[PDB]
């Protein structure tokens, strides 16, 4: 969940 | 994709040392000034003790807690290296699971004084005695000769931002699908680190470096000592844990 929106959080 | 998924030429592998190094300095939390200046201010015997009386889930959440302020710099620094987000996010997920950790053990060195055994936490400078309230001692003190081993190394920043990059990148962590794009993104990473030791006359420091082993070891550590503290409060690691820390170390 948190590292995926982490990665695409651009 | 990525250049550096092929053969790199020597200026192409002159371009990545300065990339890594730029990626570096923008994502390395503190700066080393900082850190170095601060060394003077150290915990009283008063304020260690205050610590100890922390009761164990309270300590517990705190170094969570900031390990995951820590870790959120290493996933801006894997963002910025180059070649990491021209691969799929699988496996970016893989390399950072596996590697976020480490990355944050090898840049916790520049938070440790050597000269009195201590490390940088919450404000001030204090020895592994501040730790004792987790029921972690073998830890606490394994990553403190660690940080030991590092610092008798005397790493320059570029020397931690080429070295970090390589620790992150490792195209043998389970379950990477694009294994060969990773293999060379790291034989182009490992050319750029040889080649800043061979042009700051620092390659005696390569035999000098931790095995790889080691690293794998203190991580193994933390997951064993985290499922232990678990068993024990559930809840607070249910409710008060960052949720990063918990898709890392304990499975979402
Ligand atoms: C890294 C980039 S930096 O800019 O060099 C930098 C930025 C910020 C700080 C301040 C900070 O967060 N201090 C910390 C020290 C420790 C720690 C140290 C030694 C041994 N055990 C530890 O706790 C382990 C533990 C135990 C249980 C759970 C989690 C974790 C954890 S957190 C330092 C350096
Ligand atoms: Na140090």
């Amino acid at each position: 969940k948190i590292l995926h929106r982490l990665l695409q959080d651009s | 994709e990525n250049l550096y998924f092929q053969g790199a030429s020597l200026t192409e592998i002159e371009h990545l040392v300065q990339s890594v190094c730029k990626s570096y300095r923008e994502t390395c939390q503190l700066r080393l000034e900082d850190l170095l200046r601060q060394r003077s201010n150290i915990f009283s015997r008063e304020e260690v003790t205050g610590y100890q009386r922390k009761s164990m889930w309270e300590m517990w959440e705190r170094c969570a807690h900031h390990l995951t302020e820590a870790i959120q710099y290493v996933v801006e620094f894997a963002k910025r290296l180059s070649g990491f987000m021209e691969l799929c996010q699988n496996d970016q997920i893989v390399l950072l699971k596996a590697g976020a950790m480490e990355v944050v053990l090898v840049r916790m060195c520049r938070a440790y004084n050597a000269d009195n055994r201590t490390v940088f936490f919450e404000g001030k400078y204090g020895g592994m005695e501040l730790f004792r309230a987790l029921g972690c001692s073998e830890l606490i003190s394994s990553i403190f000769d660690f940080s030991h081993s590092l610092s008798a190394l005397h790493f320059s920043e570029d020397e931690i931002a080429l070295y970090t990059a390589l620790v992150l990148i490792n195209a043998h962590r389970p379950g990477l699908q694009e294994k060969r794009k990773v293999e060379q993104l790291q034989y182009n990473l490992e050319l750029a680190f040889h080649h800043h030791l061979c042009k700051t006359h620092r390659q005696s420091i390569l035999a000098k470096l931790p095995p790889k082993g080691k690293l794998r070891s203190l991580c193994s550590q933390h997951v064993e000592r985290l499922q232990i503290f678990q068993h024990l409060h559930p809840i607070v690691v249910q409710a008060a844990f960052p949720p990063l820390y918990k898709e890392l170390f304990s499975g979402g």
